[PDB]
């Protein structure tokens, strides 16, 4: 249900706390792993000379154990950063013999913290141990919402807590942690444990830790209301927080001795469970996108490639997106042909781009409900999926269907046509090139007839998460450019992020283009007002189509189509994370350029700095023709 | 060894005190091996130590003590890493030591403990940076403080006034306290900010004076009234762990650190004396009642020294 650990700054016997904790319900351990009072110095005799053992033996627990069950924690006596040249000395080599230790146990996490501003040397060293063996053992960085020192209760005559607004300093808690990070070249084994305090700090301070790594929640007993029955429960808006850490699945922690004494630790823990068990249950969307979370997938191309099987299957598996094509045609078909001309007048209605014929199915349930007469035309260029179509016309459609096996652009009609249907539109609307396939095809269209869909939109809007910018670092490849990743399009269902303005137009395109000289090339510029610091990684996309009138689809989270699974959103990366701060507008430009060969997009971000055009030339990536 | 009282000590002796009478008292941790816990015992002869076979008394806590204190002749109160304050009992005779009272308060370890002037109550400092007040008849935590913005260092209370404290902090502040005020905390330092404060000493004729312990080894003379630092001195290579006061006329004042050195000062902060005696961390300090001229020094190395003061 929710995985949760137990921190703690003391264990007499490993053995007797991992059982009661376990007991309590306890997923895992935070503890030591040498005593946190038990001080050593590396330099100067006597005490350099103290004698073993240093700490207790790895024979104490299965590897297993170790493996699983505990996290290893810093000493907190351990400051590298301290102002006295021995203590940074003498810190510098603890933190590397602990973390050495955490490593030589194969612990799957160890804990350090952010509690003050000047953690530089402290990054420094990680860096060094982590560019020292290939290991996968995580560091949690233990940050507070609120530094310590703007949570002191204002007892101190001669030293007052200033009362006065500090919005670029309630937020410091996060520049702690950005520059550590930054300093440590974004390592993707160094996430968050985000110590939530007594009072929680303004929501634009919670609104900075959206799209960070944050893999650990610690909760502090010191934070828990007492219900009329004494039991431990949280703040109305603690929940909405917690709820919202559920929805990022965090692993909460919990630190501090038990205040609910009439009460077993399972109290706290209790409360997350009854919390996690009354939040809201999945959606149809939420139960599809399962697994896909900030999951990056190359743009599927099915104008240069033909799909799989298993590609069309699932994508079919879509009953709303069909719903409203069917829809569309029905309503278009008792706008073209009166009731009086109803026998008198059969519709040439051509499929272009026809996969294996749910679309040619909902063409024939339009007719079905609309009561007109309609001749099929289904044009496929995949011959694999032609097997399919050739497969359902001979057993079930007839001559009513006419499969043509062919590129829209290619095909020379028997008859022009009084409606034509596709479904040839990516995530950023036009990335599969529809309005190039819709355009060569739009000859054989009588002078009356309309497309299905009449016109979509891309949108774009400006987003920070240093998780897909480290997922998108990491899509690096040999004998390749080495910020090829950085220049080409993602679909991914975006999740830990944050949105920094809400979606703008990027592109339009209107079918039929009657337009006399016809031109796909765009360039556009856009300005996104942002009102917190963040830093931005990239620019998540989005479209919006006109089927018919007021029959449409969107992935726009606004107007979203509800339940339509059928495209996630497509992110747009940049090499270079862009400081942004709270009044500035974000100005980014997209380009669609075109060849005969080929189509791609190019970006640049023109403000609050200049970022480099992005896939200049389609250098980096590009969509066939 | 006597009834309740454990074969071996803990090596890590973190506590060294001396009743009126010249009775003993050490609580000592476990900082390595499989066991991480603590003792407490009792030396009826000074110079048995520390050696449990001549020791007339001793108990097992539950955990390591970072902090002692006596509570008149009888009770023994603990700063115990287990997040709890603790009273034990002596006995009649004296032969055993019973937990009086064990309340789980403190967020994170204990860190530093001192009675108040009335001995009816007393104040804890612990890493979770609170400063808690305690009423020891009651067993309960009437105030809580949280003035510092880092773990607290040392809480030492006034030896002539009930409401009034001093407490060190890494924050970098040294607190002055009058519980009286409705803003109980006042912050006192030198001129500029400076190294962090570590140890904290009263001074016991003057309630107007008292001396801090850098992590730098400057042992620094601080008079309230000025509220501003007239003398310090460079004694030790480390940390200053520990400021203990002699109890002669014009007191003498014992600094230890974790450079395993000790000093004994005069009134104008002058080493009269240096001992490498110790081969590991020097933790406490006790003067002898009887011979005032003896000084009682314990370790993480077990070893337990008496001194003869020039
Ligand atoms: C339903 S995903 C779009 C479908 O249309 C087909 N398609 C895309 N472009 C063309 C084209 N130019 N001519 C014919 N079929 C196309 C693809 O092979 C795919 O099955
Ligand atoms: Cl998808």
């Amino acid at each position: 249900r929710v995985s949760s650990g137990r921190d703690l700054n003391c264990v007499p016997e490993i053995a007797d706390t991992l059982g009661a904790v376990a007991k309590q319900g306890f997923d895992f351990l935070c503890m030591p792993v040498f005593h946190p009072r038990f001080k050593r110095e590396f330099i100067q005799e006597p005490a350099k000379n103290r004698p073993g053992p240093q700490t207790r033996s790895d024979l104490l627990l299965s590897g297993r154990d170790w493996n699983t069950l505990i996290v290893g924690k810093l000493s907190p006596w351990i400051r590298p950063d301290s102002k006295v040249e021995k203590i940074r000395r003498n810190s510098e080599a603890a933190m590397l013999q602990e973390l050495n230790f955490g490593a030589y146990l194969g612990l799957p996490a160890f804990l350090l913290p952010l509690n003050q501003e000047d953690n530089t040397n402290l990054a420094r060293v990680l860096t060094n141990h982590i560019h020292t063996g290939h290991h996968s053992s995580m560091f949690w960085m233990r940050v507070p919402l609120v530094a310590p020192e703007d949570l002191r209760d204002d007892i101190i005559e001669n030293a007052p807590t200033t009362h006065t607004e500090e919005y670029s300093g309630e937020e410091k808690t996060w520049m702690w942690w950005h520059n550590f990070r930054t300093l440590c070249d974004y390592s993707k084994r160094i996430a968050v444990a985000l110590e939530i305090g007594a009072d929680l700090p303004s929501n634009h301070v919670i609104d900075r830790w959206l799209g960070e790594p944050i893999k650990a929640a610690i909760l502090p007993t010191s934070i828990f209301l007492t219900n009329k029955k004494g039991f431990p429960v949280l703040s109305k808006m603690h929940q909405r927080l917690i709820f919202r850490l559920l929805k990022l699945e965090v692993q909460f922690i919990i630190t501090g001795t038990n205040h609910h004494s009439e009460k077993e630790f399972c109290s706290y823990l209790q409360y997350l469970e009854y919390l996690s068990q009354n939040r809201p249950p999945p959606n149809a969307y939420e139960l599809f996108a399962k697994g896909y979370e900030d999951y990056l997938q190359s743009p599927l191309q099915p104008l240069m490639d033909n799909l799989e099987s298993q590609t069309y299957e699932v994508f079919e598996k879509d009953p709303i997106k069909y719903s409203q094509y069917q829809q569309a045609i029905y309503k278009c078909l008792l706008d073209r042909v009166p009731e009086e001309e109803k026998d008198t007048n059969v519709q040439v209605l051509m499929v272009l781009g026809a996969g294996r014929g749910p679309l040619v199915n909902a063409s024939l349930r339009a007719a079905k409900q609309a009561d007109r007469r309609i001749k099929l035309y289904a044009v496929e260029k995949n011959p694999n999926a032609v097997v399919t179509l050739e497969n359902w016309q001979f057993e079930e459609w007839g001559s009513q269907v006419t499969v043509v096996s062919s590129d829209m652009r290619e095909w020379v009609a028997p008859e022009k046509a009084d409606i034509i249907v596709s479904e040839l539109l990516g995530s950023f609307a036009d990335n599969e090139l529809s309005p190039e396939c819709l355009d060569g095809a739009q000859h054989f269209l009588k002078d009356d007839g309309v497309s299905i869909p009449g016109e979509y939109t891309s949108f774009l809007a400006p987003i920070s998460s240093s998780k897909l910018y480290n997922e998108v670092r990491a899509c690096r490849e040999k004998d390749r450019d080495p910020e090829a990743q950085f220049e080409m399009p993602y679909v991914v269902r975006l999740h830990n992020f944050h949105q920094l303005s809400a979606p703008q137009p990027c592109f339009t395109f209107s079918h039929p283009n009657r337009d006399p000289m016809i031109d796909n090339n765009r360039y556009c510029t856009l300005e996104f007002p942002v009102e917190v610091n963040t830093v931005l990684h990239g620019f998540a996309g989005y479209f919006e189509t006109v089927l018919y009138q007021d029959i449409t689809l969107s992935i726009r989270p606004e107007t979203h189509s509800p339940g339509m699974f059928s495209w996630f959103p497509i992110l747009f990366p940049i090499k270079q994370p862009i400081t942004v701060r709270e009044g500035q507008t974000i100005c980014v430009r997209f380009w669609r350029c075109s060849n005969s060969k080929k189509v791609w997009y190019e970006w640049a971000v023109t403000a609050p700095v200049c970022s480099a055009i992005h896939n200049p030339t389609g250098r980096s990536y590009t969509i066939g023709l | 060894l006597p009834p309740n009282a454990p074969a071996c000590m803990e090596r890590q002796l973190e506590a060294a005190r001396y009743r009126s009478d010249g009775a003993l008292l050490l609580g000592a941790s476990s900082l390595s091996g499989r066991c991480w816990a603590g003792s407490l015992w009792l030396f009826k002869d000074p110079c048995a130590a520390p050696n449990e076979g001549f020791c007339s008394a001793g108990v097992q806590t539950e955990a390591g003590v970072a902090d002692l204190t006596w509570v008149g002749e009888r009770g023994i109160l603990v700063a115990s890493d287990s997040g709890a304050v603790e009273l034990w009992e002596l006995d009649e005779n004296e032969t055993l030591i019973v937990s009086k009272f064990c309340k789980y308060e403190h967020d994170d370890i204990v860190s530093t403990v001192s009675v108040l002037s009335s001995g009816t109550q007393a104040v804890s400092g612990s890493k979770d940076i609170c400063i808690k007040v305690w009423d020891l008849a009651q067993q309960v935590v009437l105030s809580s403080y949280r003035a510092h913005a880092a773990q607290v260092t040392c809480v030492a209370a006034s030896p002539h006034k009930d409401s009034v404290f001093l407490s060190c902090s890494e924050d970098n502040r040294i607190l002055l306290w009058d519980t009286r005020c409705p803003k109980p905390a006042s912050q006192i330092g030198c001129s500029a900010p400076g190294y962090l404060p570590t140890s904290l000493a009263w001074h016991p004729q003057q309630s107007e004076v008292f001396v801090f312990g850098d992590e730098n080894g400057t042992v620094s003379l601080v008079d309230t009234k000025s509220t501003s630092c007239v003398l310090s001195s460079a004694v030790h290579s480390q940390c200053v762990t520990g400021l203990v006061f002699s109890p002669h006329s014009v007191p003498f004042l014992a600094s230890l650190s974790e450079d395993c050195s000790l000093a004994v000062l005069d009134s104008s902060l002058s080493e009269l004396f240096r001992s490498q005696a110790h081969r590991d961390f020097v933790r406490d300090a006790t003067w002898s009642p009887l011979n005032h001229s003896l000084l009682t020094t314990v370790g993480w190395d077990h070893q337990v020294v008496h001194h003869v003061v020039p």
